[PDB]
RNA sequence: GAGCUAGCCCUGGCCAGGGUGAAGCUGGGGUGAGACCCAGUGGAGGCCCGAACCGGUGGGGGAUGCAAACCCCUCGGAUGA
RNA sequence: GAAUGCCGGCAUGAGUAACGAUAAAGAGGGUGAGAAUCCCUCUCGCCGUAAGCCCAAGGGUUCCUACGCAAUGGUCGUCAGCGUAGGGUUAGGCGGGACCUAAGGUGAAGCCGAAAGGCGUAGCCGAAGGGCAGCCGGUUAAUAUUCCGGCCCUUCCCGCAGGUGCGAUGGGGGGACGCUCUAGGCUAGGGGGACCGGAGCCAUGGACGAGCCCGGCCAGAAGCGCAGGGUGGGAGGUAGGCAAAUCCGCCUCCCAACAAGCUCUGCGUGGUGGGGAAGCCCGGGUGACAACCCCCCGAAGCCAGGGAGCCAAGAAAAGCCUCUAAGCACAACCUGCGGGAACCCGUACCGCAAACCGACACAGGUGGGCGGGUGCAAGAGCACUCAGGCGCGCGGGAGAACCCUCGCCAAGGAACUCUGCAAGUUGGCCCCGUAACUUCGGGAGAAGGGGUGCUCCCUGGGGUGAUGAGCCCCGGGGAGCCGCAGUGAACAGGCUCUGGCGACUGUUUACCAAAAACACAGCUCUCUGCGAACUCGUAAGAGGAGGUAUAGGGAGCGACGCUUGCCCGGUGCCGGAAGGUCAAGGGGAGGGGUGCAAGCCCCGAACCGAAGCCCCGGUGAACGGCGGCCGUAACUAUAACGGUCCUAAGGUAGCGAAAUUCCUUGUCGGGUAAGUUCCGACCUGCACGAAAAGCGUAACGACCGGAGCGCUGUCUCGGCGAGGGACCCGGUGAAAUUGAACUGGCCGUGAAGAUGCGGCCUACCCGUGGCAGGACGAAAAGACCCCGUGGAGCUUUACUGCAGCC
RNA sequence: CGAUGUCGGCUCGUCGCAUCCUGGGGCUGAAGAAGGUCCCAAGGGUUGGGCUGUUCGCCCAUUAAAGCGGCACGCGAGCUG
RNA sequence: UGGGAGAGGGUGGUGGAAUUCCCGGAGUAGCGGUGAAAUGCGCAGAUACCGGGAGGAACGCCGAUGGCGAAGGCAGCCACCUGGUCCACCCGUGACGCUGAGGCGCGAAAGCGUGGGGAGCAAACCGGAUUAGAUACCCGGGUAGUCCACGCCCUAAACG
RNA sequence: CCGAGGGUAGGGCCCGUGACUGGGGCGAAGUCGUAACAAGGUAGCUGUACCGGAAGGUGCGGCUGGAU
RNA sequence: GCGGGGUGGAGCAGCCUGGUAGCUCGUCGGGCUCAUAACCCGAAGGUCGUCGGUUCAAAUCCGGCCCCCGCAACCA
């Protein structure tokens, strides 16, 4: 059947991207956090 | 008059549609259009604050005037008489000898071709507006503005009428359509006349598809529901009531009265509505 | 976290083919005028049959599966909520 | 040494299951160390509304080529979506941006919030919607509306000519709209041709033929032709379109209206440029100066913003046209022509799938377009088939039990069983015919029947054309032929009677329930006078609703028919300016502490003092409730009648052994040979009953009962056959499980059910195919039950709070 | 209780005998025939239906007879549900 | 042709008396009811009285033993639309008449449907008396209905 | 070809019978009340509606076939 | 198993809180009436289910026994 991942880009990129993230406290605290680990990329590749 | 159709399904068999006869133009004005932002009962927080709606036809909102006293004296030609999917009652197109054009919800009787006009010095004649202080005890009238040049407020569905009972000073004394007898200043507006469509309550919509295409998605009942939903829900098999018919909120719904008692309006109202 | 799912919003698209024959309109009969009746035209409907499409009724298989819900046979809707 | 411990390694099961749709394979020739598996040929089969082709999304080099075979590939591998390397994606016109708006998002102003932040007019962002200029062919191993060729076009800048009151983010028009049905004329597409072109073919008994086979086009500016669409002209007045306005709107007057004129699209044609088959020969060459014509069918597409009907009444903004305003009229704009200018990103490849989502080269999921032919009434259905694409990445044998999918069956025909579950039967079209009942629609495809092919003959109407031929489409009559059989294959209702529930089409427990449940039109109660009630929110703000009592909220009941009785004492709600009670506050009789004292400080009764509660009324489609005992009639029996106790009042109509009846398979009747179910009755209704509605009800139902006919492998009762497995061989090779094991039967014993103890009995060692009695077999630290002063959901007149409201 | 799957059906049986039938007997209020009652006897046999989930039971039509019990109310790594 | 009487019918208006309710005043201990009473209402201020308002229904005197219509039936007043009828004159047509199975139309009240309306009255229903009982007569409440529009029903001691 | 009739399927009328059920007629001396005849002790009858063990009662309108 | 009950002939008070048995109907005697019912005037009948106990004293308070309604009998 239709399964739960149905990937698109549009959407990956105004949901998780980086302008989503940093529009809000509780997001600037996840670059904050991941950039405290050191997480090569601090937001998900989307190719646009 | 309504209008019957024969049982060649299930539900034409109670179905009735309205007759359309007082209906001389089957397309709006354009200069008098907007978009309708369709809701579905939801709110600036995206949250449903009113069940059930949704999903009803597209409609284009027409404009309609309910500060007759922006043109008074200026008379106006009624062009023609059109359906308005905003409101139960007909609306009439108004050509004013301005040039201007307009609509208002069309009174009963109204016929296409007559000249309406607006203002203290007024003819009495269905279709004119006045302010309520010079309208003669006695007379039907619609399209109350509830303030002075605030817009008519009350009596605007069809078939609705408020009947002048007699006047108090600066003050006359209206029975509204809920029988209710209330002081509204003599300085607003009324257009004299009961509003037109009259037979709207005798359409019998038919079925549930219906109601789906006036925007009213299906209403499901308390009792039908589990306790985390309503007052009335859960129960082995079906149940009574088991405490004061509620609303799901938790409040009464059977005779509970929720006008704010310290109202300012209060000062205003002679008495309530009867029936 | 509503890229699954549920409701709504905006904007598009899809629904082979066949059947039934409402109102109306026309003609004729009828009457004081009517109601009405007959034919023809007409083409209404959460109308019928049935693919796509949407479903998931019964049974069988499958059960370390082809599949963490599938396969086959049968069945519901298919201009509409 | 144990923790169903943790990490890792290696065992067992085992050379066992399995190797992923039963669409299907065979041979020959290549290559190579090696070939069922790679390449070529021939034969065979499979898809063909795809299993073919083109987009979009997503994927991200998977594309092409060379060289490779360790791993990946369920086997093999010389092959590959794999390893290495090189190559490959070309645009003013296609898509997106430098244009526009939609929901929504954001947001100068403004509002709100302890902080974070929440709103919000304009404006901005935002597309698969609006607007905007490219068609056909050739070329590469790999890109092509992108390169090239041909013929077209757009915008910007600059200049020239002519014209004009030029000029806008401002005014106005327009853009601009639904559903169903649908006319005329075309195009896409397709069928045919005894006409035109073509390498050839004559077989195996006949055919040198009006023979077979193949092909008979594509695009194209101006002009022209056909069919459509859009559109009145003038004048005067003018107070509206938030300035102006010659525009628009409104009024008036003259002429013009199925026209004409002007303008716009479609199709046709068109200079010109292309393409061009089978067959043969080695992707190409030929064919070939290829031919390129006639007729028919014909859209759902085009003309288009066409027409009619209907109600549920059907985006916005820009481009565009027009009006003017500042300004300016050496301007500026409009038109025609010319030269110049024209940027950024995408473009490979997969794309119903081995490249996307499913951990997999996974029988599942994935939106749009094209989807040919013939026959079957139609069709995107069904069978076969073109183009094109595949034979599903283990094979070879064998022909056991057993399993799956399928085929047939003597006699019987539901005897099977919880149940006709399953499987038969029925099945398309045309014609005859068709009951109770009904809300007059229906029930109805009721039921039940007859017909159905091929050939000859005669004949009626349509469409095209021309009125004719030809083509094509509907028919009517007659005479015949063959078979077991003519919807000869494939797709394609079994029917009837009778109950329960629900009116009905719909909805639901994604993944054990599709129902009688939810919803539903419809009925009633109730709240709401609009800054409505109600809902979300601390608020601002929203929804309600740009609605106004014929409206909006809440609740119950649930089409329709006939109806819906009695009780207001208790609870709720509504009404009640008295009385009772009542907190803060007012009041301050009267006390108290301290000081020399003025004073300071404390306590404090009467009395006044809201809502709420008490109290008085009302109120049932508000929560709800609607009795007991005893007696009585001239046979008996039964009690119309009576007595009394109690209640707020004692269940009315109608129903009743029922989705309700415990005793119970009640009793009687029907149906059966036989009926715990079924239907009809009776009524001592354990324990129906009137909007948690009562009783009915045509029609509807993948609901649940009962019966009958048809028909059958369901069964008496089983037999045979097919293919896929199971078996054997070669290749690959799992799993849960497992204290160790050298693991028998009985009768006893034992923590009470022993391979393991005792006694006896039996028994050479090791396998393979099979069956499931045992290993209290596996799996899951029992989901029942109990325990735990463990937890969680729900409720209430449990406690205590809080929101809200007063 | 770190699981001994719980009714009935179906299939497959096997054992007990307190014997339903069949074989052998004694007593009889055994004339015969046919019964009654007890004894011995487990070799074999012990039907097909209607009803209900039913075991059981009642009923139909037969029969030599339509036996009763145990095997985890025998048997779900055998099926059903 | 010219005249006349009439509650004949339909539509739209509209006038006063009265009952009820509501608001204001004034006012106090009962009112109401009956055969007599009780229920009921009343110090939360009833009854009686005055001013104001809302609303429905029926039209007093005229009124008669009267008038009109086919019957059912029709009564404040006004206007419109319309039916029948009688009288005079003796003008026209020239038997064109009578009756009437079926048909069609009208048809008091109650009753039904859909809206509206609702003061008084009042089946049902509740209560109070009476009563052996009193599912009645009497009293206090009281819902359909009585009223309007449209559509039905079509009955009668629809009688002279 | 037609054809007695046989068969399959579906209708229509009539008859007999049926658990049970409705009212009806009749039958010396059973039970309850007393509706009507007198103003029958509420004048009666009436069409209709609702109610009640039963006659009946009540509403609405009608009749005199009503007494005084 | 838990709850309530048993009293003139019928149906009910009195039991709690020990001394006293009461209400309506019925029954019997009388009246009225032509007569019956109604109505009026008088009166009779209950040792309180039964046995035991407490007590000065028991319908009453406490036990047992008898009978009669009511509620309950759930988890498999
Ligand atoms: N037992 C047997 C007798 O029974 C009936 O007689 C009885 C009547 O039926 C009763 O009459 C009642 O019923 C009638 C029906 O209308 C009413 O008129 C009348 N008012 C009523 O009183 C009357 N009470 C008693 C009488 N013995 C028969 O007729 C009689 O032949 C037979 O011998
Ligand atoms: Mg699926
Ligand atoms: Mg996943
Ligand atoms: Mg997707
Ligand atoms: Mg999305
Ligand atoms: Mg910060
Ligand atoms: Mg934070
Ligand atoms: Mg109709
Ligand atoms: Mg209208
Ligand atoms: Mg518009
Ligand atoms: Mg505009
Ligand atoms: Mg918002
Ligand atoms: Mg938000
Ligand atoms: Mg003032
Ligand atoms: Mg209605
Ligand atoms: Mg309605
Ligand atoms: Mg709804
Ligand atoms: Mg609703
Ligand atoms: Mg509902
Ligand atoms: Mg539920
Ligand atoms: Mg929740
Ligand atoms: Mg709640
Ligand atoms: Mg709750
Ligand atoms: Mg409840
Ligand atoms: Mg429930
Ligand atoms: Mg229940
Ligand atoms: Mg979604
Ligand atoms: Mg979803
Ligand atoms: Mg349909
Ligand atoms: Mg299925
Ligand atoms: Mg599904
Ligand atoms: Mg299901
Ligand atoms: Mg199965
Ligand atoms: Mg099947
Ligand atoms: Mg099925
Ligand atoms: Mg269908
Ligand atoms: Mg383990
Ligand atoms: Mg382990
Ligand atoms: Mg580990
Ligand atoms: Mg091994
Ligand atoms: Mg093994
Ligand atoms: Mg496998
Ligand atoms: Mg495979
Ligand atoms: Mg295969
Ligand atoms: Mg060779
Ligand atoms: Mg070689
Ligand atoms: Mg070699
Ligand atoms: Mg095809
Ligand atoms: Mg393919
Ligand atoms: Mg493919
Ligand atoms: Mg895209
Ligand atoms: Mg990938
Ligand atoms: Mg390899
Ligand atoms: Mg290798
Ligand atoms: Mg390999
Ligand atoms: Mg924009
Ligand atoms: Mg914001
Ligand atoms: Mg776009
Ligand atoms: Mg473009
Ligand atoms: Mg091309
Ligand atoms: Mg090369
Ligand atoms: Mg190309
Ligand atoms: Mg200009
Ligand atoms: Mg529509
Ligand atoms: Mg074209
Ligand atoms: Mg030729
Ligand atoms: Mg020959
Ligand atoms: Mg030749
Ligand atoms: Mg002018
Ligand atoms: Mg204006
Ligand atoms: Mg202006
Ligand atoms: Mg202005
Ligand atoms: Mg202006
Ligand atoms: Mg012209
Ligand atoms: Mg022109
Ligand atoms: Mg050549
Ligand atoms: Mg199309
Ligand atoms: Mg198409
Ligand atoms: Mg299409
Ligand atoms: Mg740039
Ligand atoms: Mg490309
Ligand atoms: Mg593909
Ligand atoms: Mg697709
Ligand atoms: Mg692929
Ligand atoms: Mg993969
Ligand atoms: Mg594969
Ligand atoms: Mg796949
Ligand atoms: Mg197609
Ligand atoms: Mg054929
Ligand atoms: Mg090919
Ligand atoms: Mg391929
Ligand atoms: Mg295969
Ligand atoms: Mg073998
Ligand atoms: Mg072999
Ligand atoms: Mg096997
Ligand atoms: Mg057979
Ligand atoms: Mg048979
Ligand atoms: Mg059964
Ligand atoms: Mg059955
Ligand atoms: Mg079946
Ligand atoms: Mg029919
Ligand atoms: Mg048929
Ligand atoms: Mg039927
Ligand atoms: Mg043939
Ligand atoms: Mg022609
Ligand atoms: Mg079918
Ligand atoms: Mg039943
Ligand atoms: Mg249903
Ligand atoms: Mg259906
Ligand atoms: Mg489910
Ligand atoms: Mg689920
Ligand atoms: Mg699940
Ligand atoms: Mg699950
Ligand atoms: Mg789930
Ligand atoms: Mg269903
Ligand atoms: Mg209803
Ligand atoms: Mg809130
Ligand atoms: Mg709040
Ligand atoms: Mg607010
Ligand atoms: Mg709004
Ligand atoms: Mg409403
Ligand atoms: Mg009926
Ligand atoms: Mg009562
Ligand atoms: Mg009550
Ligand atoms: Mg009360
Ligand atoms: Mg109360
Ligand atoms: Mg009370
Ligand atoms: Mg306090
Ligand atoms: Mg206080
Ligand atoms: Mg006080
Ligand atoms: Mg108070
Ligand atoms: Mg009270
Ligand atoms: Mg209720
Ligand atoms: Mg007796
Ligand atoms: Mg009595
Ligand atoms: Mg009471
Ligand atoms: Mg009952
Ligand atoms: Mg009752
Ligand atoms: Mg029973
Ligand atoms: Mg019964
Ligand atoms: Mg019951
Ligand atoms: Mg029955
Ligand atoms: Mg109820
Ligand atoms: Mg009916
Ligand atoms: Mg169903
Ligand atoms: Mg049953
Ligand atoms: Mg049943
Ligand atoms: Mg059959
Ligand atoms: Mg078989
Ligand atoms: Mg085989
Ligand atoms: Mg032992
Ligand atoms: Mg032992
Ligand atoms: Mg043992
Ligand atoms: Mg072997
Ligand atoms: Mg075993
Ligand atoms: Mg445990
Ligand atoms: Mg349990
Ligand atoms: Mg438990
Ligand atoms: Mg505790
Ligand atoms: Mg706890
Ligand atoms: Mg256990
Ligand atoms: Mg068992
Ligand atoms: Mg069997
Ligand atoms: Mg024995
Ligand atoms: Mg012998
Ligand atoms: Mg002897
Ligand atoms: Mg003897
Ligand atoms: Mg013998
Ligand atoms: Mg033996
Ligand atoms: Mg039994
Ligand atoms: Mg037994
Ligand atoms: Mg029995
Ligand atoms: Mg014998
Ligand atoms: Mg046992
Ligand atoms: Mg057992
Ligand atoms: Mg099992
Ligand atoms: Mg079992
Ligand atoms: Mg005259
Ligand atoms: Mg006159
Ligand atoms: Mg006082
Ligand atoms: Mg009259
Ligand atoms: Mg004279
Ligand atoms: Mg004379
Ligand atoms: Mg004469
Ligand atoms: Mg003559
Ligand atoms: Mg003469
Ligand atoms: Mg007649
Ligand atoms: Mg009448
Ligand atoms: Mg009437
Ligand atoms: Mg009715
Ligand atoms: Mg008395
Ligand atoms: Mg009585
Ligand atoms: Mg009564
Ligand atoms: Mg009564
Ligand atoms: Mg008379
Ligand atoms: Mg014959
Ligand atoms: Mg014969
Ligand atoms: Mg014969
Ligand atoms: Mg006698
Ligand atoms: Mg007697
Ligand atoms: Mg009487
Ligand atoms: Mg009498
Ligand atoms: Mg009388
Ligand atoms: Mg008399
Ligand atoms: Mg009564
Ligand atoms: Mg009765
Ligand atoms: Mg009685
Ligand atoms: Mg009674
Ligand atoms: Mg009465
Ligand atoms: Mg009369
Ligand atoms: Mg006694
Ligand atoms: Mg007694
Ligand atoms: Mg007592
Ligand atoms: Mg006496
Ligand atoms: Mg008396
Ligand atoms: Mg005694
Ligand atoms: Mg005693
Ligand atoms: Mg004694
Ligand atoms: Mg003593
Ligand atoms: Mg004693
Ligand atoms: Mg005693
Ligand atoms: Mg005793
Ligand atoms: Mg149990």
């Amino acid at each position: 059947m239709k399964r739960t991942w149905q990937p698109n880009r549009r959407k990956r990129a105004k949901t998780h991207g980086f302008r989503a993230r940093m529009r809000t406290p509780g997001g600037r605290k996840v670059l904050k956090r991941r950039r405290q680990k050191g997480r090569w990329r601090l937001t998900p590749a989307v190719r646009k | 008059a309504v209008k019957k159709f024969k049982p060649y399904t299930p539900s034409r068999r109670f179905m009735t549609v309205a007759d359309f006869s007082e209906i001389t133009k089957t397309e709006p004005e354009k200069s008098l259009v907007k978009p309708l932002k369709k809701t579905g009962g939801r709110n600036n927080q995206g949250r449903i604050t009113v069940r059930f709606r949704g999903g009803g036809h597209k409609r284009l909102y027409r404009i309609i005037d309910f500060k007759r006293w922006d043109k008074v004296g200026i008379p106006a030609k009624v062009a023609a008489i059109e359906y308005d999917p905003n409101r139960s009652a007909r609306i009439a197109l108004l050509h004013y000898v301005d040039g201007e054009k307009r609509y208002i919800i069309a009174p009963d009787g109204l016929q296409v071709g007559q000249q309406v006009v607006a203002g203290p010095d007024a003819p009495i004649q269905v279709g004119n507006a006045l302010p309520l202080r010079f309208i003669p005890v006695g007379t039907v009238v619609h399209a109350v503005e509830l303030e002075p040049k605030k817009g008519a407020k009350l009596a605007r569905a069809a078939g609705t009428s408020a009947q002048i009972q007699g006047r108090e000073g600066d003050y006359v004394i209206l029975r509204l359509p809920s029988g209710e007898l209330r002081k509204v200043h003599g300085e607003c507006y009324a257009t004299v006349g009961a509003v037109g469509n009259a037979d709207h309550k005798n359409i019998v919509l038919g079925k549930a598809g219906r109601s789906r295409w006036l925007g009213r998605r299906p209403h499901v009942r308390g009792a039908a529901m589990n306790p985390v939903d309503h007052p009335h829900g859960g129960g082995e098999g079906r149940a009574p009531r088991g405490r004061p018919p509620a609303s799901p909120w938790g409040w009464q719904t059977k005779g509970l009265k929720t006008r704010k008692r310290r109202k300012p309006s209060s000062r205003f109202i002679i008495a309530r509505r009867k029936k």
